[PDB]
């Protein structure tokens, strides 16, 4: 089995820059060596195949070069459109066993965003129901990590509340995140205090955004 | 004497056994000893003959003895008897292709009249019968005519035709269109 | 240039079988192969296996021996794929891929592994949730920022609008998160001035087609 | 070896346990030194649906390269050899001695052309089972080699001025079988699969098909150009197995410089035949089987019972 590794998971790029992705192969692959873009919601896109034969429609731009065991996709200059997550595979073995890296993140590189924090109570339609959903908001921040933990009663939870992140903006590059809380009415109305603490390389201290139930 | 019935346009499949289940040399020819098709070891060839283009045999069951001559779109001039040579015998078959066609495509009329043609090789003498969806008969030779359409006519007519025994069967659609009285 | 179409998405049952189609128009069939692979959701890309279409011959990843098929009919210009024994983890998009490898009709053949052209994609769900449309409740409010909750729905996807698509500015619909009980649930916020409240109505629009589902939530302050 | 003196042994050379052997033998040397990637064999043995047997397995590219194989006696039997230097396989041969093996014998599998084989010490001679059927492959000799030389880069070259004198030869030999007073016409290969109707072979371990229609397109004895003749070729990679009823898949080439320049020493034609008053006859390229090929070189040997 050829495993295919790719690094860095991450790379974050200043537009108009250059970017190398790196592929590693877990024995020699010669050259039958592919890299593929992806969009968020998108089929993958050939753009290199043969380890450095670009694809018709492909920008000049977009280079591939190695040969063996180690491969690097090269963008000279970096467009709005090029930032994805890049894949690289394997088509070497007989019979095929044909393998792909895990992919590489390539995401536009800014300045420090810290986040606005936003927290919402159930609705009573909700509590209507009987359970308790608490959603606590990060709105456009940069870099895309953050550290987001639940009170009740300053008493951290863990284990009962779910995050999501968005896509990077397409017009200024941030991103935003969703952290939702979960509780059962009756456990909901045993508890007074209901806080966010949230943890971002733009604030200079931890910000708390926090409600009384009721 | 064995007599296979073709229809013009269409498939037929003429078979030859050889009497052990192994793949051996065979080679069809027709009545002028002209090559149709046969084989050299495992490959395919086919000989000058008319029916080079829509020849062919099926490579899968030589293994088991058996090699058809496969005759896509037939034509009446295909007409002839077809010899099998394998292992020192010699496994006869007369084909005849015989056509049957509508005199127009047009959508007729009711009281108008229908007329059946067959094409048919040189030498045979066929009788050919039909009947249309409401059982309606008419008989002949070379041509078979109906004198006036009813509404009823309307649909698959089924043609049969008698040679040397054997039968094969047409089926052709006719529309016969209604109006209001 | 071959052009790939997918047939539509797929929700099964824990121990199902799904069979999804790939039509492809444009060029001639045999002279392609073509390539399965799938993606679950927040994962890489996997090979699955592929079929070198004119001889009729289909190869699979291991993992995948003995529940996978890969066929293709000529008369149609369909390429299938068939997964058996179907389990929660092959829950995916699954891709249909292919590529040209020569005038193939006359031998040549460079069983090329990379590819060129991909379809659209087919969602196949598998769970043992039942098809059930969403609660949606309002997450109420320089700047305000309000949304609606759209909370325990089956299968993916919804789709979410603000004023029947008339606000777009600042709106961030997030992707859903599957919930310790086997439902989705996903949040959409908006921002909007804070002195518009009182004077404008912000009304979310909530699509879930799986279920025929179709709601408009009031977000309002007090 | 030995010489047999007053011994006059009787040859058939169409019904030869030497040919089957060296078949098989020379299949088995082809599977441990020339795999195919994918290997397909039908399999209809059951009265219903069919089956298709499918192999799949490393293919490694291998310079291909046949080595003189020689047939030797197996336990029991001894080789008797006609030493005739016109011999045609049948009838009784007065000059015969007894031998441990066969001369070297190259393994070639090619169709229309036999090369790099033995030639006709004398003059050019045509041999065949039955001259009679239109169907039987007919082996020429030729007393002198015509050189072939292919490139992978698509194409052979043959001299014209000695493809002609040879074609004039082959022609003078076949109206002396089929009647003086006979036109003699070549034609290109009538249809069939490809590995029968081109000129095929395999060359630095790849499958050419080469396009033979300038080899076979004269007419002579009726009334009364070029430098080279250049066939365009193809290197294939779906093959129709010649071992049995099957096809093969082998991978794209490897190698930029792939070049063989072999000897035509023979050849394998059909004749046309059928029912016709004109007196003339048609020979096109044949071959498929490559007992014909095997057959070329041991028509002079049989094995008996010691
Ligand atoms: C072989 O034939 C010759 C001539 O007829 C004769 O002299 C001789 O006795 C025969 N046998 C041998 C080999 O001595
Ligand atoms: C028989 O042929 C051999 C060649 O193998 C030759 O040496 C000899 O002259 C021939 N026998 C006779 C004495 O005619
Ligand atoms: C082969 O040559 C011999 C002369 O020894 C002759 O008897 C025979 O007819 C020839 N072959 C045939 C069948 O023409
Ligand atoms: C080859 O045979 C032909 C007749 O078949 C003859 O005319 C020619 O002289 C021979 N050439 C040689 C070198 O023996
Ligand atoms: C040779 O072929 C002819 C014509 O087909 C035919 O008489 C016979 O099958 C063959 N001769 C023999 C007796 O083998
Ligand atoms: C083929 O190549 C040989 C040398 O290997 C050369 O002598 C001969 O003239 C060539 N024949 C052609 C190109 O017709
Ligand atoms: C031999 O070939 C030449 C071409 O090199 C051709 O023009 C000529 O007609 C042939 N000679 C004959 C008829 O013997
Ligand atoms: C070879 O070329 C001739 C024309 O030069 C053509 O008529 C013939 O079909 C070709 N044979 C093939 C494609 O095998
Ligand atoms: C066959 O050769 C003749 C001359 O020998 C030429 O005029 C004709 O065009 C050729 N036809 C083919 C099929 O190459
Ligand atoms: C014929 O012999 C030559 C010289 O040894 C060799 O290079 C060539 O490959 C051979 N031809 C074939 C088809 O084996
Ligand atoms: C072809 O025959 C000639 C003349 O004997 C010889 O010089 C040459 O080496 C041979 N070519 C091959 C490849 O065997
Ligand atoms: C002889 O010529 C006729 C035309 O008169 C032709 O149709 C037939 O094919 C020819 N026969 C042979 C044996 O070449």
């Amino acid at each position: 089995d050829i495993v295919m590794t790719q690094s860095p998971a991450t790379l974050s790029v200043s537009p108009g820059e250059r970017a190398t992705l790196s592929c590693r192969a877990s024995e020699s692959v010669s050259s039958d060596l592919a890299w593929y873009q992806q969009k968020p919601g998108q089929a993958p896109r050939l753009l290199i195949y043969g380890a450095s034969t670009r694809a018709t429609g492909v920008p000049a731009r977009f280079s591939g070069s190695g040969s063996g065991a180690e491969f690097t996709l090269t963008i000279s200059s970096l467009q709005s459109e090029d930032f994805a997550v890049y894949y690289c595979q394997q088509y070497n073995n007989w019979p095929p066993r044909y393998t792909f890296g895990q992919g590489t993140r390539l995401e536009i590189k800014r300045t420090v965003a810290a986040p606005s924090v936003f927290i919402f109570p159930p609705s009573d339609e909700q509590l209507k129901s009987g359970t308790a959903s608490v959603v606590c908001l990060l709105n456009n921040f940069y870099p895309r990590e953050a550290k987001v933990q639940w009170k009740v009663d300053n008493a951290l939870q863990s284990g009962n509340s779910q995050e999501s992140v968005t896509e990077q903006d397409s017009k200024d590059s941030t991103y935003s995140l969703s952290s939702t809380l979960t509780l059962s009415k009756a456990d909901y109305e045993k508890h007074k205090v209901y806080a966010c603490e949230v943890t971002h390389q733009g604030l200079s201290s931890p910000v708390t955004k926090s409600f009384n139930r009721g | 004497k064995k007599v296979v019935l073709g229809k013009k346009g269409d498939t037929v499949e003429l078979t030859c056994t050889a009497s052990q289940k192994k793949s051996i040399q065979f080679h069809w020819k027709n009545s002028n000893q002209i090559k149709i098709l046969g084989n050299q070891g495992s490959f395919l060839t086919k000989g000058p003959s008319k029916l080079n283009d829509r020849a062919d045999s099926r490579r899968s069951l030589w293994d088991q003895g058996n090699f058809p001559l496969i005759i896509k779109n037939l034509k009446i001039e295909d007409s002839d008897t077809y010899i099998c040579e394998v292992e020192d015998q010699k496994e006869e078959v007369q084909l005849l292709v015989f056509g049957l066609t509508a005199n127009s495509d047009t959508h007729l009329l009711q009281g108008q009249s229908l007329t059946l043609t067959l094409e048919s090789p040189p030498g045979s003498s066929p009788s050919v019968q039909c009947r249309s969806p409401r059982g309606k008969n008419i008989q002949g030779g070379k041509t078979l005519s109906v004198s006036q359409l009813e509404l009823q006519d309307s649909g698959t007519w089924t043609c049969t035709v008698l040679q040397n025994q054997k039968k094969v069967e047409f089926k052709i659609d006719i529309v016969v269109l209604a109006f209001q009285k | 240039e071959v052009q790939l179409v997918e047939s539509g998405a797929e929700v099964k049952k824990p121990g199902s079988s799904v069979k999804v189609s790939c039509k492809a128009s444009g060029d001639t069939f045999i002279r392609y192969s073509f390539t399965w692979v799938r993606q679950a959701p927040g994962q890489g890309l996997e090979w699955m296996g592929r079929i070198i279409t004119i001889l009729d011959v289909a190869h699979y990843a291991p993992h995948l021996q003995g529940r996978v098929t890969i066929t293709a009919d000529k008369s149609t210009s369909t390429v299938y794929l068939e997964l058996r024994n179907l389990r929660s983890d092959d829950t995916a998009v699954y891709f249909c891929a292919g590529v040209y490898e020569g005038e193939a009709d006359e031998g040549e053949y460079d069983n090329n592994g990379f590819l060129k052209h991909w379809g659209q994609g087919t969602l196949v769900t598998v769970s043992s949730a039942s098809t059930k449309g969403p609660s949606v409740f309002p997450l109420a409010p320089g700047t305000a920022a309000l949304g609606c909750l759209v909370k325990d729905y089956f299968p993916e996807p919804v789709t979410v609008s603000w004023n029947s698509g008339a606000l777009t500015s600042g709106v961030h619909t997030f992707p859903a998160v599957l919930q310790s009980s086997g439902l989705y649930s996903l949040s959409s916020v908006v921002t909007v001035p804070s002195s518009s409240l009182g004077t404008q109505t912000y009304i979310c629009n909530v699509n879930h087609k799986p279920s025929n589902t179709k709601v408009d939530k009031k977000v309002e302050p007090k | 070896e030995v010489v047999l003196v007053n011994v006059t042994e009787n040859f058939n050379w169409c019904k030869n346990d030497m040919v089957e052997q060296m078949h098989e033998d020379i299949i088995s040397l082809w599977d441990q030194s020339l795999k195919p990637c994918v290997k397909l064999t039908p399999l209809c043995v059951g009265a219903g649906s069919c089956n298709t047997s499918v192999i799949t397995q490393a293919c490694p590219k291998v310079s291909f390269e046949p080595i003189p194989i020689h047939y030797c006696a197996p336990a029991g039997f001894a080789i008797l050899k006609c030493n005739n230097k016109t011999f045609n396989g049948t009838g009784p041969c007065t000059n015969v001695s007894t031998v441990q093996c066969t001369h070297g014998i190259r393994p070639v599998v090619s169709s229309q052309l036999l090369l790099n084989g033995s030639l006709a010490e004398e003059e050019v001679v045509i041999r065949s089972c039955n001259f009679t059927d239109n169907a039987k492959t007919i082996i020429v000799q030729l007393n002198t080699s015509v050189e072939i030389n292919c490139t992978g880069a698509g194409h052979c070259n043959i001299a014209r001025a000695k493809w002609n004198n040879t074609l004039k030869q082959i022609a003078s030999k076949l109206r002396e079988q089929f009647g003086n007073n006979k036109t003699i016409i070549f034609k290109q290969s009538s249809g069939g699969d490809p590995e029968i109707v081109t000129h095929w072979f395999n060359c630095g371990g790849e499958f050419f098909y080469c396009n033979s229609t300038q080899l076979f397109n004269s007419t002579w004895f009726n009334s009364t150009g070029s430098d080279t003749i250049t066939l365009p070729c193809r290197i294939k990679q779906i093959i129709n197995m010649w071992q049995k009823v099957g096809k093969m898949m082998y991978a794209p080439p490897i190698s930029g410089q792939i070049r063989c320049s072999s000897n035509i020493t023979g050849l394998l034609l059909t004749r046309d035949g059928g029912n016709s008053n004109n007196e003339s006859e048609i020979f096109r390229p044949g071959g498929g089987d490559m007992r014909d090929n095997w057959r070329s070189e041991l028509y002079k040997y049989k094995v008996v019972k010691i």
